C-alpha cells in the first residue's frame, strides 16, 4: 500500500500556472471526487479543471465514448472561447477502458486549430504519483515546442510568478543571454528548443520532461535546485558557468541577496538545530530538502523517502547530502509507519493523510503539499520555507 | 459523459468507507489503484480522526495490472488482517478496479480468514456515495446481525449515524439524551461508535430509530424484515419534528412520553420583538432529502420564513422530497448539478439560502446570507463544539446559526446607511 | 467634563438592576426621573426575557421635583408591595435622585414593610455599572445571608452570576455539570438563579465559587469572613482554567475531581496540522478582566498564539490585569476610553482581535478577524444555543468562536486570490 | 410610573435629519447611556452626538462648569469644524444642576457665532420626553430662523429623504406653494419664516413648534396627518383650501398616488381586518395611527393612549377617529398593562420595553419606536404603514 494521489492532483497547481490552459480529466466520479476535494475552496471560483465521467455506456462501447468526448470538447470550446490550449489528462478508467487520448488530442488538435492545440498526458495513478502529473503535463507541452536555431536558456518547473519574477530578474542582471520558460502562459510564448538550446531544472520531479527535451538536443544543466541559499547559489553558479560568466561578476550578483537568505534561514532555523526529521515519499522534493535542512538548518535526517529517485538530476543533491541518512525509495505505509516508531523523529514530513495520525501518536509533523504550493525556492523565500518547516516544531512546544 | 466540477456525491466506495471508519474493529480492504487513498484524507483532516482510517489500498499500477490484481488483494487482505487484527472485514472495488477483471470475493475466502468477512456489491458507475454507505451497512448486518433475545429493559438503536456525517455526534448525544429522559437506553449505535460486536447486538433492540435515513433505511427495513424491530419514521430536527419523534418514540417503547424543553429557547425567541424581520422571509432550501424537509418545516412552522424553493441531490429520495414540496406549495428540485441549483437560486432570489457548501458559495457570489444545512461541507463546518441539528438544542442551534446570516447582513446594512 | 460617545459600563443603578433581574421574588423601587424606563428594555430584549424586569420607577418630572419626590418614593414602594408582591425589597437611587435631596432609607423604612428591605449607597458618578452590582449583590447577602449550618452533603455555591452578563447561563449549567461529576452539589446559584431564600440558604454551603469575580468578589469575601466559606480564586474559563478549578475544587471539597474530559475536542483540534496556521498569530485582547486574563491563557498556551495587547475596562481590577499582563511580557491596557484602545490597536495591528461588541467594531473597520469574548455585547451575541464560555465544553465553544474570524479571512482571501 | 424614554431619544433620528448639527449632551453618565443603547450599531459609525459626562467636581458650581463647557465644545470644534449648528440638550442632572444652557448657547454663539450657531433646548425626562425632544429641538430653531416677507407653505417635522422629497413633489404638483421644510439640513439653507409664511405639521407631536410658529406669526392650518391614503388626502386637501387649489387639479393630482396607497392598505390589511388594536402611550403618533388602522385598516381599538394629546392640533384626526375608542392622557403603565390584560386585544401597540412581556403573556405586539424611525408617511409607504401592523398579526399565525 502505497499514500500518494494519482497525478490529477499537480493539475491544481498546473492550471494556476497556465492562465490559457483546461485540464479535461477524462475519467470517472472518482477523479472528479479527487480534483474537487484536494482543490477545496478552489472549485468555487469555477476553475479550469473539469472531469467527462466515463459513463457505463462509455466503457462499453469505444467508439460511442470518443464521439462523446468530441461532442465534449466541442462544447467546451463554445464555452470558453478564450481557452487555446486544452489537456486531455488521461485516468485510470480512462487508461483501463483504453481510449486513446493520443489518437484524440491528434484529431480534436486538427479539427480544431490552429487556434486551440489540444495535448495529452496521463495523470493516472496506475503509472504516475503526486508531481508526475506536473512533470507529464510538461513532458507533453514539449514535442510540440517549435525547433529553434538560436541558443536560449529554458527554465523548466512551475515557478510561482514571483519566483519566476525573481529568477528570471537575477539571471537577466547576471549576464545571461535569452532566458524562457517552458510552462509558458500562453501558447504564444511557447519556448524554442533545439540542440544549441540549453535548459536548467527548477525542481526535481521533471525526470519524463528532462527525457523530452534531451532528445530535441537540448542538453542539461547538471546543478543543485534552488531551494534555500547553498541550493540556489549551486544553482545559479552552474547555470552562469554553462552561460561563461565570470566568476567574480556572478559573485557580485548573488552576494546581495545571499546575505538576506542566509539571515531569514537563520532567523526560522533556531528551532531546528539539533533536530531529527524524517522523510516519507511525497512528491520527489524530500531529498533536497534534507539537503537543505541538514546543511543550513543544522537539522539531522534518519531516512529520506523518495517515490521515484531519478539519479541523474539529482545529483548534485544528493552528492551535498551527508552519506549518514539513508534514502529509502519504496513506499509502503504499513513498514513506514514502523520505521518513524522506531525512529521517534522530531519532524515527520508525511502526507496529509498521515499527518494527524502520527500528530496523535506523538509525533510533530509536516506536510510536504505545501511545498509545490507556497513559493520557497530561491534566496527571497529561504527564510519562508525554514520557518514552514519550523513552525510544526514551534506549535508542539508552546502547546506541550 | 458530462463535464462535471463538483459533485454532491462521492463515489459509492467512500461511502462504504465512512461506515467501516464509523464502526471500530471493522476493516476495509479496498481493491484500488495507487491514488486512491486521497479518501483517507477527509477522515484524518475534515473530521480531525486521530487515527487513520481502517482502510487498506491495494495500490495495483501498470505492472500489477495483468495478473497481479488478485495477488494483490489476497496479500493486502491477509496481512491487512495481521496487521490491524479486525473483528470483521470488508471487502470491496473502486471504480478502476469494476473494469479490472476483478474478484473479490474469491479472494477474499479463500484466506479463510477467522473473522467474518462482508462481501460487497457496489455499482460504481452507476450509484453514489450515499448508496454505498446504506448498502455496506446494510451487507455489515446481514452478515453479523441475527435474530437475538430482547434486552430486558426497553432499548433503542441508532440507526444512520455515519463517519463525514453532517453533525452526526452531536446529533447521536442529543437523542440519546432524549431518550434517556423519556427512560430508555440507547442499546447501540451504529455504524458510527460501533464494533461487529455491537452489530451482533442490534437484535437485542426493542425498536430502531433512524437518524438519517441516506445511510441506515436500508439497515432498518431489514431490520424490520428479519428482526422484527419496528423504526422510526420521524427525524427529530426541528422542535415539531422532536414533539413527534418523541411521541412516535414513546408509543412504540410504551413509556410515558417525557421530554425535557427547560433548554429549549427557540419558540421564545421566534415568538420575540425580535424575529418579527423573519416574518415572509423567502428561503431556498437544498441539500439531502432528510435535512431539507426538516429544514422547511422548521422555516414555514417555527421560523416565519416562507420557503420559496426546496431540492435535494438524493434521487433516491426523490418521491419523499417531491410530497414534502407539494406540501408547501411547490415543486422539489431533484438534481446533482450545481449548474441548475445556482439557475434556481438566481431565477428565485431568496432571501437566505439554507442548503450545502456549494450553496453557500453561490450564495456568497450573489450576496444572499447564507447557512449550511446539509452533508457537503468543508473542515470548516464541523464543530469543535456541541453542534446538534436534532433535539431541543438541535432547535437553538438551528435558530441560532440560521439568523446569524441575517442578522450580520442587517447589521452590515445598517452599518452602510448609518455612515 | 470629558465628551464620551461609548461606555464600556452603564451607571450603577443598571448593574443593580442585573443583579434584581436576575434573582427571583426581589423587585426594587429606584428614584429615577421619568424616562430611565430605557434600562428595562435591556433586558427585555437584549436578553430576550419574558418577565418584566423586577424594577419600579418612581418618575418624577418638574412637577414632582420641588418636594413630591419623597411622596412619590413613597407610593412607589406602597404599590411595588402591595401588587408585585416581592419577597425582598431592595432600594436605590439614581444619578438624578443622587442629585436631588432625597433619601432612600428614610422612606422605606418609615414604610415598615414586613418583607425584608435592603438599602442602597452607590455613588454613580464615581462608579460604575460592575460596582453597582457588586455592592448590590454584597448588600443582598448582608441582609439575606446569616451563620448557618452547613448541609450534610458537600454543597458550593456559585457566586457572581448576574443578568445581561455574558454567557452567564451556559456557564452556570457547565459548572453545575462539572461540580455534579465531582460530585459536589450546588446549593445555590445566585444571583442569577437564587430568591430571598436562596440568599438566605448561602450560609448552607461548605465553599463559594466565584464564577465571576467583577459581580462576585464582595459576597465572596463576606462570606469568607462572616460565613466561614473558603471561595475559589479561580476562574474555569479553558482547559488549563478548568482543570486549575477542578483540583482547587477537589481540594475545597476534600472530593476526588472526575474530570469529564470525553466532551473535550479543543486540545486535538489545536493539535491538528490544520491549526498549525495559528501558530504565532497576533491577538489583542480587551474587555472585562477575568474574560482577558482567561483569553490570554487560553490564546498563549492552548491555542499558540502571540499575546500583543492586554486591557480591561475594569479599573477596580486593574491590580491583577497589570501582573497577568507583565506575565506574558506586556504593559495591560486599563482605560475605560475606546480612544486608547483604538490607538494600541492601530499601533499593534494584531492578527486577530478578541474583545467587547466595540472591539469587534474596529476590527471591522481596521479589517482584522474579530471574536467576542467580554460583557458589552448586542442582542445577536446573546445565543439561543448553548454557548458556555467555562469548562471543557466551554474550551470547545472557545476554540471554535475564536477560529471562525480567521477561517473566515483566510478562506475569502484564498478565494479572492483564486478568482 | 411612565415607562417613557426621554427626549434624548429624539436626537437619534434627528441628526440623520441634520448632517451639519452636533447634539451635545450636558448629562450624567445615565444619558450616555441611553444614547449609546438606543443607537445600538449606530455608536459604531462615528455619530454626530455626544453626552459631556459631569463629575462631582462638575456639579459644584455654575462657572467653572460654564468653563468646562466652553472648553468641551471647543475639544469638539477642533475635532469637527464641519459642525455649524451645535445642539447643547439639556438632561436631568444638567437640569436639577440649572447650568444655564441657554446662557452658553448666548456664549458660544458669541464666540464662533458666524460659522457654528449653537442652539439650546431641553432633553430631560423632567421636561420632555420621547418625541417631545424632536419637537423642543424644533422649537429651538425656530425663534432665530430670519424673518421673511414672502408667504411660503413651510413642511415642519423631520421626514426622511424620500418622504420629503414625494412631500414636496406633491405639492409641486398641486401647482400652488412653493415649500421650505424647517429642518434644515445644514445651517447654510437655513429658512426663513415670518408672518407672511404659513404652516402645517407633517408629524403629530410638534406642539411647541406650533407655540414658537405662532410666536413667529405663521397660522396653523388644521388638517389629519399624513397616515396612510385618507390621511394624506385630507392633510392635501386643507393644503389646497388653504392655497386656493381648485378641487378638480386636486382630483387629478392626486388621484394615481390615492389608487396605489389604496391597493397597497388594503392587501397589508386583509390580515388585520376585525381585528383589535391597543395603544400604550409612546410617541403621540397613537390617535392618527387609530385613525388610520380603525378606517383604512378596518381595526377596532379598545384605547388610544397618548403621553401629550395636543387637542388643537390633533383634532381633525380624532373628528376623523370613531367616538368608540377612548383617549388616554398620562400614563400608569400598571393600570395601563393591566386594562392590556383585561381586553386581551389582537394587537396592542406599546414600547419597546414592554413589547417583549406583553408577547410572553399572549398578546401581539407592535412598537412605535419602529414608526418614528420606518418611512410611514404619505401614499407610498401607506402599505408599509399598514403593513408594519400587518407582519406581528401574521407572525403570531404562523408560529401557532
Ligand atoms: C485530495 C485530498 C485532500 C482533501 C480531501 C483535501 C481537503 C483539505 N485540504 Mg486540500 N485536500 C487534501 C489534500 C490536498 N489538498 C490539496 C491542496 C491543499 C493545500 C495546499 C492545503 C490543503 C488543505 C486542506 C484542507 C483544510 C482547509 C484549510 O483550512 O486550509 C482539507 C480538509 C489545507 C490544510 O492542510 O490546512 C493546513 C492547505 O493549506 N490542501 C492537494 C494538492 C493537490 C491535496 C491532495
Ligand atoms: C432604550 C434604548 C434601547 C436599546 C437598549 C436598544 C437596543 C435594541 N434596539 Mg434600539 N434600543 C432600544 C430601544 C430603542 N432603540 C432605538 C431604535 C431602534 C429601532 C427602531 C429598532 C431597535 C431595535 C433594537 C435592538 C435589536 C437590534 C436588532 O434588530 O438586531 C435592541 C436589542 C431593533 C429591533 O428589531 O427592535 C425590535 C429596531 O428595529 N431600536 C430607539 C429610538 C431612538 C430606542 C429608544
Ligand atoms: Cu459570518
Amino acid at each position: 500500500q502505497r499514500e500518494v494521489f494519482c497525478g490529477l492532483t499537480g493539475i491544481i497547481w498546473l492550471h494556476r500556472k497556465m492562465q490559457d490552459a483546461f485540464f479535461l480529466v477524462v475519467g470517472s466520479r472518482t477523479c472528479a471526487h479527487l480534483l474537487q476535494s484536494a482543490a477545496g475552496v478552489m472549485i468555487f471560483a469555477e476553475p479550469r479543471f473539469g472531469t467527462a465521467v466515463l459513463e457505463e455506456k462509455d466503457l462499453a462501447g469505444l467508439a460511442d465514448a470518443n464521439a462523446e468526448l468530441d461532442r465534449e470538447v466541442d462544447r467546451l470550446l463554445a464555452r470558453r472561447p478564450d481557452i487555446r490550449q486544452l489537456f486531455l489528462v488521461g485516468s485510470c478508467p480512462s487508461e483501463v477502458i483504453k481510449l486513446d487520448l493520443h489518437r484524440a488530442a491528434e484529431r480534436l488538435s486538427a479539427h480544431h486549430g490552429p487556434a486551440v492545440r489540444v495535448y495529452n498526458f496521463s495523470g493516472s495513478g496506475i503509472e504516475t504519483t503526486f508531481t508526475q502529473g506536473e512533470d507529464a503535463c510538461l513532458a507533453s507541452i514539449v514535442p510540440t515546442l517549435p525547433a529553434t536555431e538560436a541558443r536560449e536558456l529554458l527554465l523548466v518547473g512551475a515557478l510561482p510568478d514571483v519566483v519566476e519574477d525573481q529568477a528570471v530578474s537575477l539571471l537577466t542582471q547576471l549576464g545571461i543571454g535569452p532566458v524562457r520558460c517552458l510552462p509558458a502562459h500562453h501558447a504564444a510564448e511557447a519556448p524554442g528548443v533545439g540542440p544549441n538550446t540549453v535548459f536548467a531544472l527548477v525542481q526535481p520531479f521533471l525526470g519524463d520532461t528532462h527525457g523530452a527535451l534531451t532528445r530535441r538536443g537540448a542538453r542539461h544543466i547538471a546543478a543543485p535546485f534552488p531551494f534555500g541559499e547553498e541550493g540556489t547559489t549551486l544553482w545559479l553558479k552552474a547555470i552562469a558557468d554553462e552561460f561563461g560568466v565570470s566568476a567574480e561578476t556572478f559573485e557580485a550578483v548573488t552576494a546581495a541577496p545571499r546575505a538576506r537568505a542566509r539571515k531569514a534561514v537563520a532567523a526560522a532555523s533556531e528551532g531546528l538545530r539539533g533536530k531529527s526529521v524524517f522523510f516519507l515519499p511525497d512528491s520527489q522534493l524530500e531529498p533536497s530538502l534534507a539537503r537543505f535542512l541538514t546543511r543550513e538548518c543544522g537539522m539531522s535526517a534518519v531516512e529520506v523517502g523518495t517515490p521515484f529517485l531519478h539519479r541523474g538530476i539529482l545529483g548534485p543533491d544528493l552528492d551535498l547530502l551527508a552519506e549518514g541518512p539513508v534514502l529509502s525509495e519504496g513506499q509502503d505505509v504499513e513498514r513506514q509507519l514502523d520505521r518513524v516508531r522506531a525512529a521517534r523523529p522530531d519532524l515527520t514530513v508525511c502526507g496529509l493523510g498521515l499527518a494527524n495520525p502520527l500528530e496523535a501518536e506523538g509525533f510533530t509533523t509536516k506536510w510536504a503539499i505545501e511545498l509545490v504550493f507556497t513559493p520557497v525556492h530561491f534566496y527571497e523565500q529561504a527564510g519562508d520555507l525554514a520557518g514552514l518547516f519550523s513552525r510544526p516544531v514551534r506549535r508542539r512546544a508552546i502547546l506541550r | 459523459m458530462k463535464l462535471t466540477l463538483w459533485t454532491y456525491e462521492g463515489p459509492p466506495h467512500v461511502g462504504a468507507m465512512r461506515v467501516a471508519t464509523g464502526m471500530t474493529g471493522m476493516h476495509y480492504v479496498l481493491h484500488a489503484p495507487q491514488g486512491d487513498t486521497y479518501a483517507d484524507l477527509l477522515f484524518t483532516m475534515i473530521e480531525r480522526r486521530g487515527k487513520r482510517p481502517p482502510v487498506s489500498y491495494t495500490t495495483f499500477q501498470a505492472r500489477d495490472l495483468g495478473s497481479d490484481t488478485a495477488e494483490l488483494f489476497q496479500s493486502a487482505c491477509r496481512d491487512a488482517y495481521e496487521r490491524f487484527q479486525p473483528q470483521a472485514i470488508m471487502v470491496g472495488s473502486s471504480c478502476t478496479a469494476e473494469l479490472i477483471q476483478d474478484d473479490t470475493g474469491g479472494l477474499a475466502d479463500a484466506l479463510s480468514l477467522p473473522v467474518p468477512v462482508v462481501h460487497l456489491e457496489l455499482p460504481s458507475y452507476q450509484r453514489k456515495e450515499n448508496f454505498g454507505a446504506d448498502e455496506s451497512f446494510l451487507q455489515i448486518c446481514r452478515k453479523l446481525a441475527r435474530p437475538m433475545e430482547r434486552t430486558e429493559k426497553v432499548s433503542c438503536n441508532l440507526l444512520g449515524p455515519t463517519a463525514l456525517g453532517f453533525r452526526h455526534r452531536d446529533d447521536i448525544l442529543e437523542v440519546t439524551r432524549l431518550l434517556e429522559g423519556m427512560g430508555i437506553a440507547v442499546n447501540a449505535v451504529a455504524p458510527m461508535g460501533a464494533s461487529p460486536a455491537d452489530i451482533a447486538r442490534l437484535g437485542a433492540a426493542h425498536f430502531n430509530v433512524l437518524l438519517y435515513p441516506e445511510t441506515g433505511e436500508s439497515a432498518a427495513r431489514w431490520a424490520e424484515k428479519t428482526l422484527k424491530q419496528p423504526y422510526t419514521k420521524t427525524v427529530p430536527i426541528g422542535v415539531g419534528a422532536t414533539r413527534d419523534f418523541v411521541a412516535e418514540v414513546a408509543a412504540l417503547a410504551g413509556v410515558a412520553p417525557v421530554a425535557d424543553d427547560s433548554r429549549l429557547r427557540q419558540p421564545w425567541w421566534s415568538a420575540s420583538v425580535d424575529s418579527t424581520y423573519l416574518t415572509g422571509k423567502r428561503v431556498f432550501l437544498f441539500g439531502d432529502a432528510t435535512h431539507v424537509i426538516a429544514a422547511a418545516r422548521v422555516a414555514r412552522d417555527e421560523m416565519g420564513f416562507e420557503v420559496v424553493g426546496m431540492g435535494c441531490y438524493n434521487r433516491e429520495f426523490a418521491r419523499p422530497m417531491r410530497a414534502a414540496a407539494k406540501g408547501y406549495g411547490l415543486e422539489a428540485l431533484v438534481t446533482d448539478d450545481y449548474l441548475e441549483v445556482e439557475e434556481a437560486i438566481q431565477a428565485l432570489a431568496p432571501e437566505l439560502i439554507l442548503g450545502t457548501q456549494m450553496e453557500r458559495h453561490i450564495a456568497k457570489r450573489l450576496g444572499i446570507p447564507c447557512a449550511v444545512i446539509s452533508a457537503p461541507v468543508h473542515v470548516q463546518d464541523f464543530p469543535a463544539r456541541y453542534s446538534p441539528q436534532m433535539g431541543f438544542e438541535g432547535a437553538n442551534v438551528l435558530f441560532d446559526t440560521w439568523i446569524h446570516p441575517l442578522t450580520m447582513g442587517l447589521e452590515e446594512h445598517l452599518l452602510t446607511m448609518f455612515r
